[PDB]
């Protein structure tokens, strides 16, 4: 009966365990969100690039800035960028190739609002 | 009991869509090794000097295969005679590369 | 079978293991990434020294003079920047013109 | 057999009993993994420290460029009292003078423009200059803080102006 | 089949459970709907 | 349970702006009095912090104030930061040491003694994240018309949103049914078996 086994240890890690993760999850993102709009708000500076985060149905999401060419947008002008609400934004979750070590300045973002929250 | 098979694939299948859903990102980070970016020194280890006739040149450049010759600090070309033995003065008669100048 | 029973139970235990004793979160994941990451990107950066460092130096095309030159990398840009006679100039390391400028200062370290 | 079957009901139940305990507002439940929470916690101040303290040294690094006057000895003004401060050779962190066995010296001021504030911290920079006190690990293995993660102060006031 | 009809009710209670827990998270509509 | 308390715009603003009025401290001879009827608080971390500055000098009280107060939304976005600085009545290319809208609108509490009077208070909802806890201050100061000017910024800086924690903890009763429910199916099953 090592299968009964398996099902019982399967059933308790998901609802005595990923069940709670995924709670804990949710909370210690949505604390970092909260935390990081009570003071800052639309873009911040993270390696030449723009981030925001945002909290959406699975998690904290880092959406980067664009201009129309699909290129990121330089610090230097967050000013303007702030003026502007339109400007395209990227989401993290998908791995696009075309802009250098994009998971890299994503991971980046990630670490930044931690340090920050 | 092939039931209780079923049973337990379907544990599995609901874990991993558990973990698709919301810990996709987290996952892929601690069990995927991301490519490092790359160093463009590391590209440049291969260059070395020598003589281009009476002027400097740069071989092992992957960055431009042809023939370029180095910039002074007013970024202008580099022509000197004995521009040769001054190699010999520093890294010898065999071409150093930058690899062994890091090395250094 | 017993070789697919032992496998999922493995899998458990693995699992188990990631959610209880590692981060289940992208902030944490992340910070541990950007550790191993900066890790490396340190291990490379070192091999830059700023000590002063004798070379040759062409301040024109048909001049050259021995003197001390510190160097700084950086990877954010990817450039090298040289302190010469109090004055830093910064080459990249991935524009033509910068490469040539650059790569006879650092050839020639006496 | 049927003695399995009862076994596996009892221990599906007992799951369902402790995932009705940890979904729910139970206070015992709570104390218990707050109590966890906290202590895993603390481990983990030890990382934070680490990596805070390594990457602003590299901000320290790449901001140190063509300044030759940020590694010396100035007094910098934080709204409300004067700090003598400057950048380590070494490790490239904020680095200023120490008051005794405690943290930087704060020159308390009483007004906007405060000079007597002004003259006792250039009074340190001249006299009281050997006992110093740096940000980063050092500020740790001192007083317990890294002095990043805290606000306000000065390490991250310094860090976030310059 | 005594087992699978166990293992179906505790799946489906387990489950009624988890998604009222997690029905504040993973439905971030409710949450931005009332503020 | 000793937690950290929940930094807010507001909470920054009135901090900065007690800091100041502590390092500008000066005697004076004047009373300024807190009382409170009744103090009602039934929600947990509810912080309440009831702070008795007061300073004679009302000039010197707004001038600090707006000060603070520039100083809080130099985090903010321009667009946000400049429409709340006309909502409150303060512009930021006026000098702090100015007479401006808010202050002449809050003169009419120079006659009122600096005595801070409240019947009855009760503390709302205070949400905050673990760990923390959100935190309401019931300051005075040496004129009515600087505590006028505290509340109208107090209440100007509350008009943002913030977001807040959301609570998925359900509600817990003490579960007698599915033990119950567990020996049944138990004896069920020892049946069915037998």
């Amino acid at each position: 009966m090592i299968t009964l086994f398996l099902i019982l240890c399967y059933f308790i890690l998901i609802f005595n365990i990923i069940v709670p993760a995924i709670s804990e999850k949710m909370r210690r993102e949505r604390a970092a969100y909260v935390n990081y709009k009570r003071l800052n708000k639309n873009f911040i500076c993270v390696d030449d690039r723009l981030f925001s985060y945002n909290f959406t149905t699975s998690g904290i999401k880092a959406k980067v800035a664009v201009d129309n060419k699909n290129v990121p947008i330089p610090c230097s002008k967050i000013n303007e960028v702030n003026n502007n609400k339109d400007v395209d934004t990227l989401y993290c979750d998908k791995d696009r190739d075309d802009i250098p070590g994009f998971a890299r300045s994503c991971y980046r973002a990630y670490s930044d609002l931690f340090f920050t929250t | 009991v092939y039931k209780h098979r079923l049973i337990v694939l379907f544990e599995v299948f609901v874990v991993f869509i558990l973990i698709y859903v919301f810990f996709r990102s987290e996952l892929n980070m601690f069990f995927m090794p991301k490519r490092k970016i790359p160093d463009p020194i590391d590209r440049l280890r291969r260059a070395n000097l020598a003589c281009e006739d009476d002027k400097l040149m740069i071989y092992g450049l992957p960055w431009m295969t042809t023939q370029t010759s180095a910039l002074s600090i007013n970024s202008k070309p580099i022509v000197y005679k004995d521009c040769a033995k001054l190699l010999r003065s520093i890294n010898g008669s065999q071409p150093v590369s930058l690899n062994d100048v890091l090395r250094r | 079978a017993s070789l697919l029973y032992l496998i999922l139970f493995l899998l458990f235990v693995c699992i188990s293991y990631y959610f209880t004793y590692y981060p289940t979160n992208k902030l944490q994941a992340a910070v541990m990434e950007t550790d191993r990451e900066n890790a490396i990107i340190r291990q490379r950066n070192d091999e830059i020294p700023t000590r002063t460092l004798d070379t040759a130096i062409f301040t024109d095309a048909s001049t050259v003079a021995s003197a001390q030159i510190h160097l700084y990398y950086n990877s954010n840009i990817g450039k090298i920047i040289m302190s010469l006679n109090g004055k830093k100039h910064t080459f990249n390391l991935y524009d033509d013109n910068d490469i040539r400028t650059l790569l006879p200062i650092l050839l020639l370290s006496k | 057999k049927t003695s399995t079957l009862i076994f596996f009901v009892i221990i599906l139940a007992i799951s369902a009993l402790l995932l009705w305990f940890q979904t729910s507002d139970n206070p015992v439940f709570n104390e218990l993994t707050r109590y966890m929470r906290i202590k895993n916690t603390v481990n983990d101040w030890k990382s934070l420290t680490d990596s805070k303290t390594k990457l602003e040294s590299d901000r320290g690094r790449l901001l140190a460029a063509g300044k030759d006057d940020i590694f010396e000895f100035k007094c910098v003004d934080f709204g409300a009292y004067f700090i003598a401060m400057r950048l380590d050779k070494k490790t490239y962190l904020p680095q200023a003078i120490r008051r005794g066995t405690g943290d930087a010296w704060m020159v308390k001021k009483a007004a906007k423009v405060d000079p007597s504030a002004q003259q006792f911290c250039q009074y340190l920079i001249k006299h009281k200059s050997n006992n110093v006190i740096t940000c980063g690990n050092e500020m740790l293995n001192e007083l317990g803080y890294s002095g990043y993660f805290m606000s306000p102060h000065w390490c991250s006031d310094f860090s976030n102006m310059e | 089949m005594l087992v699978v009809i166990m293992f179906f009710i505790a799946f489906a209670f387990c489950s009624w459970l988890s998604y009222s827990y997690l029905r504040p998270y993973i439905s971030t509509k409710e949450l931005n709907k009332s503020r | 349970a000793e937690t950290k308390e929940f930094k807010t715009l507001y909470n920054l603003f009135i901090d900065s702006y007690l800091q100041k009025l502590a390092q500008h401290s000066i005697p004076t001879n004047v009373t300024c009095a807190i009382h409170i009827g009744e103090v009602i608080g039934q929600f947990k971390n509810c912080a309440l912090r009831i702070t008795n500055k007061c300073m004679s000098n009302s000039r010197l009280s707004f001038t600090l104030m707006v000060e603070s107060f520039i100083e809080v939304i130099s985090l903010l976005p321009e667009k946000d930061r400049r429409r709340i600085a006309e909502e409150i009545g303060i512009d930021l290319d006026d000098v702090p040491s100015a007479v401006s809208k808010l202050e002449k609108n809050c003169n009419a509490y120079a006659e009122v003694n600096n005595i801070i009077d409240i019947q009855k208070l009760d503390i709302g909802e205070c949400s905050a994240p673990p760990g923390q806890h959100m935190l309401l201050q019931i300051v005075n100061t040496g004129s009515a018309e600087a505590n006028c000017g505290l509340q109208t910024i107090v209440k100007s800086l509350n008009k943002i949103y913030v977001p807040p924690i959301i609570e998925n903890r359900l509600p817990y009763y003490d579960p007698w049914f599915l033990v119950g429910v567990a020996i049944i199916l138990v004896i069920f099953t020892v049946a069915i078996c037998s």
